[PDB]
């Protein structure tokens, strides 16, 4: 459960940072994701044609 | 010029090579729609340039 702070957290812009470059570099991942499974659909298009 | 066909045969040659170039044509499809895709994408760009 999340606990109830008894103190001020410190460099609380450090996390906030941490927490924003993991978001950023699971976007980067989905978006290269995102294009093969377009190139891949692509390809199969041309594939099935043929 | 005239392009008759079947004039002495009778049978339906003339819509049938029509069907052929149809179907022929068919196989321009894809190249099309990848065109199409990348036209919208550039336009897309124009308008986020606006």
């Amino acid at each position: 459960l999340a606990e109830a702070a008894a103190t001020t957290t410190e460099n609380p812009l450090q996390k906030i940072d941490a927490a924003l470059a993991q978001v950023d570099t699971l976007r980067s991942d989905l978006g290269a994701v995102q294009n093969r499974f377009n190139s891949a659909i692509t390809n199969l298009g041309n594939t099935v044609n043929n | 010029s005239i392009s008759s066909l079947g004039v002495g045969s009778n049978l339906p040659l003339d819509q049938l090579l029509t069907d052929l170039t149809k179907n022929e044509k068919g196989r321009l499809t894809p190249i099309t729609k990848q065109q199409s895709a990348n036209s919208a994408k550039l336009t897309a760009y124009g308008t986020l340039k606006s």
